[PDB]
RNA sequence: UGUUUGCAAUUUUUUAUAGUAUAUAUCAAAUCAUCUUUAUGCUAUUCAUAGACCUUGGGUACAGUAUAAAAAUUAUAUAUGUAUUAAUUUACAUAUAUUUUUUCUAAGAAAUUAGGUAAGAUUUUGUUUAUAGAGAAAUUAGAUGUAAAAAAAAAAUCUUAUGAGGGCGGAUCCGCUUCUAAUAUUUUUUUGUAGUUAUUAUUAUAAUAAUAAUCAUGUUUAUUACUUAAAAAGCUUAAUGGCUUAAUCUUGCCUUACUGUUUGAUUAACAACAAAUCUUA
């Protein structure tokens, strides 16, 4: 639906807006004023690349919706227009280039990368749509990097601590803030001493956890979605960071 | 005035049609 | 293709198009649209649903429990109920063809929907008018002390329609004029019409007196009746006539 | 159950979506041509009026919302890439880094009367005027807490350019409104001189520059480019300045006519104007902010770098 | 324009009938005045 | 008599800006060009990324 | 009242000096009453006290 | 001068005598861009509300730690309510270096770039 | 056929039919200059058609991923080449004005125009924060807070009523008078303060309790109501008073800045008269 809002007032805008002066953006007798008038009879006289063909005047200018199934309005169509339209068609004297010679531009980037494919956890470029949780192994239960509060030290000068001890230092990362974004208390056993654990939520800029030499007995690691945290952590350690989540 | 535009057009084009009539009998007589 | 179906438009774009519900035009974006509205409605009638069935267990509970008594058990199925007429509105208040009936006066005025919008029109232009007439024409404090209209009322004389406060001839003010009242609330009530002219001049006590020129009580009238005739009020339609029309008059010099 | 008894029985939001043989058959094009002849016009002939002429004249005029009014404007065309990170990504991180706790049962705090009054048992301080506001003889705003209630975000900016060289040669005026245009993409209003300096040879009364704003997603892209296409290849640029900020959360600066001219729709018909005529421009940023550090937090989050100075 | 040209013919008359009423009724006036 | 005022805004086109990090996105312009390459930008920039090494009497 | 801001008597009545703060908060006015022992402002809700000024 | 017509000719398109007129839609027309506007609106409704949950979801998630903070005793032997105290400090925050630019400059793409992710960067 | 082409949608009115006043259609006016050739041309391809690689031509295309099938089509004069005629007749093309489609040199870039009327706006001065060039002095953007699901009930103190035609003395006249209604006032006796979304706890996804948010079916540039001392700005000229709920400002239409006569006042204009001032019909 907001691909077909956003070409259906793409569109409105067409019968509201003045037209487009060329004169202005492009020298008459010119190379690019030259390939502008070849692509523009291309598109039937319409200055645009995304809105197909319409004309905002004449006695056909009511039937501007576009019906069901129509592949004009889909975001792969108007990448590959604009695409298509960013190849230079006449050489720098004038001369319009063959069809075989024009030199196509790079195309972008595709959005699932190998990562997504292959599935590795371990990677922070999988999932380019989501937010990714580092959660490590210890020696066997899966959780956060978490450790004692030291009677010298506070919440958020111990996570950056443990954060260094567990991760490594190879990763550019940045503490929110001192509140703590989520606790989870396991009350006593009346024995045994609770715990009273305090998150504080963490973001990665750059840079690889790394558990050479970590001075807890942590064994692996990974980088899990929101979806695939519940699947690996315990019931009620999970039910007391899903708050934390986020929309995506 | 469009109608105009439409009549005095479908005129002219009897009369281009007149020309090429006439001239097509030339050329097959030559 | 007799004026049966409607304009020459209508007849006429029903001869040339294809017979196709409005909605079920192949238009993309009207149909993206549509179903977000369609997946909207049916969460709506899911929660009158949950809302309806949460008034049962409170109504099959004792007072007691509640701290509040019976007085604080009323007051939470009141907000409830309430709750539930907004629901009702809301899921038809997309619907397109909803708006075409209405505005095409073939809606059904017993559905809280048509209702909604007959009052939301009614308030528009026809209220502001009328509360503007009470102001300045002094009806208040002068008739009532206070006065706030709710629902519509427009006379006609002889076919005629009246602007409110309009200067009308002594002859065309001969016959019991028609009302076209409109209500906007549901069931079924009796009405009572009645006209007075405050204007009298009483040379007596230098003053004026206050004179009725018409009163009928006792008059059904429902949210799907439009037009009343005050000519015909105990022949036609249900009513006791107090008294009969009396020509509007006033005599020379008197404002 | 008779609540869905009172709904609208022939829905149309609960038909079937249309099918292909109908879909097919579906050529508006052909209709026309087909027809052979001009439908008759419907009777219903309502057009917006050209003036308001009050609440109750006859002819009403419609919202802005309907396509037919004459203030309508095309819905919005894409999604920001800006608006879609703070809502994101940032939305939450401010509210977790600014963040005060409140115990459960703590009472609300009232607001204190600004304007004093005269309290006392001299028979003088009954009839006595307000006091004036203390200090500061207009009344500042007060701060709102960064709660998830209340998240600072971009609201307009506007693009002011003062151009003095103007009222004589008229040529400069009428670049620098061709700038802002492009820059921008509305219709800058021209704007005129407010005081005489006899030195300087300003006139008042005169149009000496002009003036653009922006709302909504146009406002989120120009500092899309500005922060990620302008600002980064001006030559030896320091940052916004730490002191920007009116006390109320909205940020000033400007760029210099060698920076304007750094923009994508200046640079590539930058042969079309004049030389010597692109002005600079005074960028001020309005936010939702109601204060001078949640302004500056606010720009941080988007990728602004503040010098101290 | 095999139903419409009926419905056409209905407008055109209803048109060419008010513009001969228009015209019979401006030349009384002009007689009037 | 309120005068209703209508909107001047001029023809607007939709082009893919690249940035030197190859990442593209749509954005609403004037100018005709329907690709937009940066060759310097915040992904190219020192003062945007003091941690990167790369571009670092 | 009058261009230079002169109030007279509209009607044959007895001057009166008072305060409505309900039509202005901060406002004094002067009224013509038909019976001396009226008190202004009439209260809001009461009808119109007028005469009629007619002869037969 | 020659420029300069140029430039006036792109203000007398923008005239208000010269600019398009206002839509002129019939009914049916006019009822499906009713319905278009009617969803899309909706569909903010949507987002919107869902958007301000995820934010009193992520705040209750706060409230309820710091609570909690607010009573805890220790580490050792340190008053209860330290941590909370300094938890609360708002050191740094409204300061130039408050958030690193590294992470406000990067934002969102529609297609990533040649390198999506930066695995190699040493400290 | 004015009005956007898929279908009873604004207000009033005309006419006609049914109908016993209403209902439907139709018409006119108000609001608004939306631009309209159903293709006659273009485009692509192909087939003829010239010979040192030309003009003019006939076909083909089958259109929702809309299409070649209109992204904007005029007239006229001169003159040339091809070509044609009884002819500067016709067709084609250029040579270049000249006109129409107003669609291309920003009036929404320009005046401080001061009265009548209607609508809309309501601190504009100064002070102050910030802001490329820009400084003591140039432009621009800001400078209060609250509310917007919703009340119900008992008594009392007045004041009002063209309320009950109240009662009693002399229907609506007047002083005494109970009752009822309404506004206001008590710090008053209270009762209720939900619903929705979410959190926490208990209980068996639901229920209950507590906590937090909650104007929102609406283009978030929301909107609306109320509030924001005094001075100052503005209101034809000094000074004083006044106006912000208009006497200011903006815009639309206007020119009552009218003709004759006339009322009551200025505690009987100026401590007389006269020339005056305000107001009424
Ligand atoms: N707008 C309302 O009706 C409404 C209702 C209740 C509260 N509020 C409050 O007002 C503020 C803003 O409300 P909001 O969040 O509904 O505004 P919004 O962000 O959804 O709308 C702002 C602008 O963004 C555009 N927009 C919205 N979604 C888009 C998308 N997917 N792609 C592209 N453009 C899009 C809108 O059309 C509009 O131009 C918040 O404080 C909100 O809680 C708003
Ligand atoms: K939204
Ligand atoms: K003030
Ligand atoms: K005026
Ligand atoms: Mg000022
Ligand atoms: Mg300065
Ligand atoms: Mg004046
Ligand atoms: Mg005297």
């Amino acid at each position: 639906f907001e691909e077909s809002f956003y070409f259906y007032q793409k569109r409105l805008n067409e019968r509201l807006t003045a037209p487009f002066r060329k004169d202005f953006y492009f020298k008459k007798d010119t190379a690019a004023d030259l390939d502008w008038r070849i692509k523009l009879k291309e598109r039937h006289g319409v200055p645009a690349k995304d809105i197909g063909r319409y004309n905002p005047r004449g006695r056909m200018a009511w039937n501007d919706e576009v019906l069901v199934g129509s592949q004009t309005s889909s975001r792969k169509h108007m990448v590959e227009k604009l695409l298509a339209d960013a190849e230079m068609r006449v050489s720098e004297d004038g001369e319009e280039i063959p069809a075989e010679d024009r030199v196509p531009v790079e195309k972008p980037m595709p959005r699932r990368t190998e990562a997504d494919e292959k599935g590795d956890v371990k990677r922070l470029d999988r999932a380019l749509d989501k937010t990714l949780y580092l959660v490590v192994k210890k020696k066997a239960k899966w959780m956060f990097p978490t450790g004692v509060v030291p009677t010298d030290e506070g919440l958020h000068e111990t996570a950056a601590r443990i954060l260094a001890e567990s991760a490594g230092v190879n990763m550019n990362t940045w503490i929110v803030g001192r509140v703590p974004v989520a606790h989870h208390v396991v009350r006593p056993v009346f024995l045994k001493k609770g715990e009273k654990i305090f998150f504080l939520k963490g973001r990665i800029m750059a840079g690889q956890a790394d558990l050479t030499d970590n001075l807890h007995d942590l064994v692996d690691f990974k980088w899990l979605t929101q979806e695939e945290l519940r699947s690996t952590l315990a019931e009620e350690y999970f039910h007391s960071v899903k708050g934390m989540f986020a929309e995506r | 005035f469009l109608l105009g535009i439409k009549e005095r057009k479908l005129a002219k084009a009897d009369r281009r049609e007149e020309y090429r009539r006439r001239v097509r009998e030339k050329r097959e007589q030559r | 293709g007799g004026p049966e179906l409607g304009s020459r438009r209508r007849r006429a774009a029903l001869a040339t198009t294809g017979n196709l519900p409005f909605e079920q035009l192949p238009y993309q974006c009207f149909q993206d649209a549509r179903k977000i509205l369609q997946q909207d409605r049916a969460a709506k009638i899911a929660q009158i649903v949950k809302e309806t069935e949460k008034i049962k267990l409170i109504e099959a509970r004792d007072a007691s429990e509640f701290e509040g008594g019976e007085a604080a058990k009323q007051t939470r199925i009141k907000s409830l109920r309430k709750y539930i007429e907004e629901l009702k509105i809301l899921a038809d208040i997309n619907d397109p063809e909803v708006k075409r009936r209405f505005e095409d006066g073939r809606g059904d005025m017993t559905k809280p929907v048509y209702r909604f919008m007959a009052e939301r029109r009614w308030r528009s232009m026809d209220y502001k008018i009328i509360a503007q007439r009470i102001s300045q024409f002094h009806v208040v404090p002068d008739l009532l002390p206070a006065f706030d209209p709710t629902m519509d009322v427009k006379l006609s004389f002889r076919g005629y329609q009246v602007s409110p406060g309009a200067i009308l001839d002594s002859r065309v003010t001969e016959v019991a004029p028609t009302l076209r009242m409109q209500v906007f609330d549901k069931g079924e009530r009796l009405l009572t019409v009645v006209v007075i002219d405050s204007d009298v001049p009483d040379v007596t006590h230098d003053n004026f007196k206050r004179r009725c020129h018409f009163l009928a009580a006792n008059i059904p009238w429902d949210p799907s009746k439009t037009v009343l005739s005050l000519r015909s009020v105990g022949d036609r339609v249900e009513g006791d006539v107090g008294k009969p029309w009396l020509p509007p008059f006033a005599q020379k010099g008197s404002p | 159950i008779p609540d869905l008894a009172e709904l609208e029985t022939r829905s149309a939001l609960d038909a079937p979506i249309p099918s292909e043989e109908d879909k097919k058959e579906f050529r508006p094009w052909k209709r026309a041509a087909d027809r052979k002849a001009r439908l008759p016009s419907s009777r219903y002939q309502y057009h917006p009026p050209k003036y308001n002429r009050g609440p109750l004249h006859p002819i009403q005029s419609p919202p802005s919302s309907d396509p037919i009014a004459r203030d309508f404007v095309p819905g919005p065309f894409n999604m920001p890439r800006l608006k879609e990170t703070f809502r994101t990504v940032m939305a939450s991180d401010l509210m977790t880094l600014a963040y005060i706790h409140t115990p459960p049962g703590t009472p609300k705090k009232e607001p204190t009367e600004r304007l004093r009054a005269w309290e006392g048992d001299s028979p003088y301080f009954a009839n006595r005027a307000r006091r004036a506001p203390r200090g500061a003889p207009e009344l500042p705003i007060r701060e709102r807490d960064i709660s998830f209630r209340n998240i600072p975000e971009i609201k307009e900016i506007t693009v002011s350019t003062f151009v003095p060289l103007g009222l004589k040669n008229p040529d400069l005026l009428i670049v620098a409104r061709a700038v802002l245009l492009a820059m921008t993409g509305t219709m800058p209003e021209m704007t005129r001189s407010k005081n005489n300096v006899v030195q300087w040879q300003l006139q008042a009364n005169k149009p000496a520059g002009c003036k653009t704003t922006i709302y909504g997603n146009a406002a989120w892209e120009f500092m899309d480019r500005l922060i990620h296409l302008v600002l980064p290849r001006i030559k030896d640029w320091k940052g916004v300045p730490a002191s920007t900020g009116d006390g109320s959360g909205n940020v000033q600066f400007g760029l210099n006519p060698e920076d304007v001219q750094l923009f994508p729709e200046v640079e590539c018909n930058y042969d079309m104007y004049p030389a010597k005529m692109i002005p600079g421009c005074h960028i001020a940023i309005k936010t939702t902010a109601t204060s001078d550090r949640q302004a500056k937090l606010l720009l941080q989050s988007l990728g602004v770098p503040f010098y101290s100075n | 324009s095999s139903v419409i040209a009926e419905l056409i013919k209905e407008k055109l008359a209803a048109r060419a009938e008010y513009n001969a009423r228009q015209s019979a009724l401006r030349k009384l006036q002009q007689q009037k005045m | 008599a309120t005068f209703v005022p209508r909107h001047r805004r001029p023809y607007q086109f939709t082009q893919l800006v690249q940035l030197s990090d190859g990442s593209t996105f749509t954005v609403r312009t004037t100018m005709p060009t329907a690709l937009y390459k940066s060759a310097k930008d915040s992904r190219n920039h020192l003062l945007w990324q003091p941690s990167d090494k790369s571009l670092k009497a | 009242m009058g261009r230079d801001h002169t109030i007279h008597a509209a009607v044959a009545g007895y001057v009166k000096y008072y305060r409505d703060p309900q039509l202005h908060p901060d406002r004094q006015y002067i009224g013509v009453v038909f019976n001396r022992n009226d008190k202004l402002p009439y209260p809001k809700d009461a009808p119109r006290k007028r005469k009629l000024g007619l002869v037969a | 001068d020659p420029r300069i017509i140029n430039i006036l000719r792109h203000f007398a398109v923008l005239s208000p005598k010269r600019i398009p007129p206002p839509l002129r839609f019939g009914r049916n027309r006019y009822l499906r861009h009713w319905t278009i506007h009617r969803a899309w609106l909706l569909f903010r409704r949507q987002q919107r509300e869902q958007r301000e949950r995820i934010l009193m979801q992520q705040h209750q998630s706060m409230s309820n730690a710091c609570e909690e903070l607010r009573n805890t005793e220790g580490p050792g032997t340190r008053e209860t309510g330290y941590l909370y105290r300094v938890a609360m400090l708002k050191n740094g925050v409204y300061g130039l270096k408050s958030i690193p630019i590294e992470y406000a400059s990067r934002a969102l793409v529609e297609t990533p770039g040649r390198q999506a992710w930066n695995h190699e960067w040493k400290r």
